[PDB]
């Protein structure tokens, strides 16, 4: 595994197309910890390989809006 | 019998309660680590958990976010403390593990189940020093949903001209929270910046703890509540203000203090706010 990522979609993207996302992703051997589908606002959290993570970083600004580092927040 | 904690009067909230106004029917998501629902001065209307080995939003294993939740509402009888909002409706958004940490991920899914179930105001108490692409724009959005949503601003202190206020507190749709002490002097530990928006009590401040304990806490995690409390006294005043009327009057009839690199607008003060 790469890391824990976050992945926001571009507002276009299909709901087939979302759901095609997040099968490869479990395909290739990554996981899915967290969806999120708020109007203007998708993606989800998980797990990716080498090969998901660089495929999303290419298609930032057509299928990605956004990916990162799933970071920590602390109470304190 | 019960005490009212000296940020409570600070900001004036008793003035507000007087007049009949308590935050009723306002709703107020504190995304922290869960709260002690079976605390015997807290109510909590509901809430869920994002944390993966912790599923029960309502067993707060660290203790943060039931002290959070007792500045916010802290029910009004004859026992321990009283909240800024005494008769809002608590939300526990658990996103927080009894270590005091959690993900971002997480913390996105809370605000995601906030926004979902309609809440009024949010409160994190929470922060990193790593900006987010997701964060930002889940705060975004529940500003653009018409969500308060309030924050910590960091307890990083200062670090010369360099700002030190964490996320999600440093982004500008979130009112990033100081802390001053009774005196109205900022806190050494409280973060500094151009980001800071308001200044509350944060210095020993008395709230409830599980296992109907109370105790004296420090933190801008402290201050923070004390303005969702206040938004939540001005909602259940004004119910049709949008979250832009409140955040303006908040900050618009804050007491001055020193330069607002330092306590931003000043300490709030809920009695002018709620005009
Ligand atoms: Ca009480």
């Amino acid at each position: 595994s790469a890391g824990k990522f976050i992945v926001i979609f571009k507002n276009d993207v299909s709901e087939d197309k979302i759901r095609e996302t997040k099968d490869e992703v479990i395909a290739e051997g990554g996981t899915i910890t967290n969806e999120y589908n708020m109007p203007g606002m998708k993606g989800f959290a998980g797990e990716l390989t080498p090969q998901s993570l660089t495929k999303f970083q290419g298609l930032q600004g057509d299928l990605i809006d956004s990916i990162e580092e799933d970071h920590v927040a602390h109470a304190y | 019998a019960q005490s009212v904690p000296y940020g409570v009067s600070q900001i004036k909230a008793p003035a507000l309660h007087s007049q009949g106004y308590t935050g009723s029917n306002v709703k107020v998501a504190v995304i922290d680590s869960g709260i002690d629902s079976s605390h015997p001065d807290l109510k909590v209307a509901g809430g869920a958990s994002m944390v993966p080995s912790e599923t029960n939003p309502f067993q707060d294993n660290n203790s943060h976010g039931t002290h959070v939740a007792g500045t916010v509402a802290a029910l009004n009888n004859s026992i321990g403390v009283l909240g800024v909002a005494p008769s809002a409706s608590l939300y526990a958004v658990k996103v927080l593990g009894a270590d005091g940490s959690g993900q971002y991920s997480w913390i996105i899914n809370g605000i995601e189940w906030a926004i979902a179930n309609n809440m009024d105001v949010i409160n994190m108490s929470l922060g990193g020093p790593s900006g987010s692409a997701a964060l930002k724009a889940a705060v975004d959005k529940a500003v653009a949903s018409g969500v308060v949503v309030v924050a910590a601003a960091g307890n990083e202190g200062t670090s010369g001209s360099s700002s030190t206020v964490g996320y999600p507190g440093k982004y500008p749709s979130v009112i990033a929270v100081g802390a001053v002490d009774s005196s109205n002097q900022r806190a050494s530990f409280s973060s500094v910046g151009p980001e800071l928006d308001v200044m509350a009590p944060g210095v020993s401040i008395q709230s409830t703890l599980p296992g109907n304990k109370y105790g004296a806490y420090n933190g801008t995690c402290m201050a923070s509540p004390h303005v969702a409390g206040a938004a939540a006294l001005i909602l259940s005043k004004h119910p049709n203000w949008t979250n832009t009327q409140v955040r303006s009057s908040l900050e618009n009839t804050t007491t001055k203090l020193g330069d607002s690199f330092y306590y931003g607008k000043g300490l709030i003060n809920v009695q002018a706010a709620a005009q």
